[PDB]
RNA sequence: GUGCUCGCUUCGGCAGCACAUAUACUAAAAUUGGAACGAUACAGAGAAGAUUAGCAUGGCCCCUGCGCAAGGAUGACACGCAAAUUCGUGAAGCG
RNA sequence: AAGGUAUGUAUCAAGCUUACAAG
């Protein structure tokens, strides 16, 4: 039902080799979630790893902007409930074989015979982003991905290859924490990772901390680029730019909206182009 | 055709709303793909020198408009200083002596090529995992 | 299994009327019927679906775009 | 760069995929607008005729 | 690894030449979803009396068959929507 | 060879199917 010319592929699974020979059958596999043939790539991304091959069909990946074996984002490198939570929405697609599947999949197709260069539905809300999915898109990837998985007769302790079996030897898998919207396993992990990151200690009083020491403005903050930004958090009582340091100082009246802001700039307030310079002002009348 | 129009720059401020991925070019959804017709010859030399050393020249057309170094891990380009894997070498070390039996006289003694080399608790926990 | 009893009316209804259209697939009572059952759920995503999906079949007749404005 | 080559296809293999799949027919091309003349409607008399 | 060349000085050491990257990698699987048939118990059998030959139409139902034959209980599955006639309500317009 | 010993449901394994994507 479907032919390609090369396939989607995120970097982390092409491997380290810029020179790297892959092969192509016309009819493969089938797609593993919507049973469609497309046609099976396979290469060798390293000389210690496996080969894998190819896994979903070429509209199966511009749906979701996924790549075409691990399954993960083209733009990040992240699972798929991550990029539509991180964008909060899900471009809903069914779950039964027929009862809205192979029609919907069919007809996603038949309008995205066009453009073929970008997903179907993503592409308005793949430009606001940069905010909550860059703090986690891990650049310099770990190819364990591409290893060869664990035989067995070395987990039987049987393995008459002794060198020369290609997989692996000496990793027991542990039965606790090993498809594709939800749920995912390790995902809740990964969430659970990003709602608990290591920030400073709030501190034992009842919201004083109206005043921070942020800085590092440099030639890129203006006084009225940060005092616009804390426009929409709301109403300063006192505000300088103190140029000594390259810093400025803003406060609220009743802390609240400022508050967001401590949440905003641990490190974290990416405006003009700069990790800016946060630390703990006084409030103590020092 | 002329040189100034194509490498005429564009106006504007780049159009920074979108993504680094987006404003990227494309013909496939990943990147830029395009026919070529290396020689399979050399193309086959420098992907056998990465794949076994670690280092290659770099492939491009218009990177910096001027691209001549080696890539993967640098160093070892030139501990070896940029060989081949065709060449017979400076050196022959760390070579690994095989014993041989090649009359085709003696039976089971007989190893040609087939020579298995002269080189020829976990337990507990794969039993509890299983 | 009063959500058991409920489902299963809902389920058998949404049954019996695609097998209805599924039978005839012109004659628009099914889709009219089957589409202000579901607006008498009161909460919908789905009739807006019946009828965008039942004037694939007959755009011509004025009474399903009427009634579906 | 890669090196893309095209995998043979053994000539003792029967077909490999089940192609018995119906669904039904999807979205039509979308209605042009339809531009009679002004529709008459012809009395209560001709019409009971 | 090999064989050849004193080729450079020891048969031995070295140098050059020729040869140039296989594998749906597993004997496994912690494996995997398991539909068909057979068993179990139900339901049971077209056409306004009874017994009934059939051939069709529709598609998100298939089986046997080399089938653009044919047969699978007519292969099964196919049901109450009345409309316009009386009357209520409401709208548009006019006198 | 079909044309006759009906078919239609509800639970219970091998046959066949991939040995894959995976913090
Ligand atoms: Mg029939
Ligand atoms: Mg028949
Ligand atoms: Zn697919
Ligand atoms: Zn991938
Ligand atoms: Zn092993």
């Amino acid at each position: 039902w479907e032919d390609a010319d090369f396939p989607i592929l995120c970097q982390t699974c092409l491997g380290e080799n810029p020179y790297i020979r892959m092969t192509k059958e016309k009819y493969g596999k089938e797609c593993k979630i919507c049973a469609r043939p497309f046609t099976v790539f396979r290469w060798c991304p390293g000389v210690r790893m496996r080969f894998k091959k190819t896994e979903v069909c070429q509209t199966c990946s511009k749906l979701k902007n996924v790549c075409q074996t691990c399954l993960l984002d083209l733009e990040y490198g992240l699972p798929i409930q991550v990029r539509d939570a991180g964008l909060s929405f899900k471009d809903d697609m069914p779950k039964s074989d027929v009862n809205k599947e192979y029609y919907t999949q069919n007809m996603e197709r038949e309008i995205s015979n066009s453009d073929g260069t970008r997903p179907v539905g993503m592409l308005g809300k793949a430009t606001s982003t940069s905010d909550m999915l860059l703090k986690l898109a891990r650049t310099t990837p770990y190819y364990k991905r591409n290893r060869p998985h664990i035989c067995s007769f070395w987990v039987k302790g049987e393995c008459k290859r002794g060198e020369e079996c290609p997989y692996r030897h000496e990793k027991p898998t542990d039965p606790d924490d090993p498809r594709y919207y939800g749920i995912n396993d390790p995902v809740a992990d990964k969430l659970l990772k990003r709602a608990s990151t290591m920030p400073r200690l709030d501190p034992p009083e009842d919201k004083t901390i109206t005043t921070l020491y942020v800085g590092g403005l440099g030639d890129t903050i203006t006084e009225t680029d940060l005092r616009n930004h804390f426009y929409q958090f709301g109403e300063i009582r006192t505000i300088t730019v103190v140029q000594r340091q390259q810093c400025a100082f803003i406060q609220f009246a009743t802390r609240q909206a400022a508050e967001v802001a401590a949440e905003k700039s641990f490190n974290k307030l990416i405006v003009n182009g700069r990790r800016l310079n946060v630390k703990w002002g006084r409030s103590q009348a020092a | 055709p002329t040189y100034e129009t194509m490498f005429a720059p564009e106006f504007g401020p780049e159009n920074p709303f979108r993504t680094q991925q987006m404003a990227a070019p494309r013909n496939m959804l990943s990147g830029y793909a395009e026919p070529a017709h290396i020689n399979d010859f050399m193309f086959e030399q420098q992907r056998r020198t990465f794949a076994t050393y670690g280092y290659a020249l770099d492939p491009s057309l218009d990177n910096h408009q001027v691209s001549a170094k080696y890539i993967g891990s640098v160093e070892e380009a030139e501990k070896n200083q940029g060989l081949t894997v065709f060449e017979t070498g400076q050196k022959k070390t760390e070579k690994r002596k095989k014993f041989k039996e090649n009359d085709a006289s003696n039976i089971d003694g007989f190893l040609g090529p087939w020579a298995k080399y002269v080189d020829e608790e976990e337990q507990k926990e794969l039993d509890e995992i299983t | 299994t009063d959500e058991e009893e409920l489902n299963d009316y809902k389920l058998r209804k949404r049954k019996t009327f695609e097998d209805n259209i599924r039978k005839n697939r012109t004659v628009i009572s099914n889709w009219i019927k089957y589409a202000q059952w579901e607006e008498s759920l009161k909460e919908i995503q789905r009739a807006r679906s019946i009828y965008e999906r039942a004037l694939d079949v007959d755009y011509r007749n004025i009474t399903l775009w009427l009634k579906y404005a | 760069v890669i090196r893309m080559v095209e995998m043979q296809k053994d000539p003792m293999e029967p077909p490999r995929f089940k192609i018995n799949k119906k669904i039904p027919r999807g979205p039509p091309s979308p209605p042009a607008p339809v531009m009679h003349s002004p529709s008459r409607k012809m009395t209560v008399k001709e019409q009971q005729e």
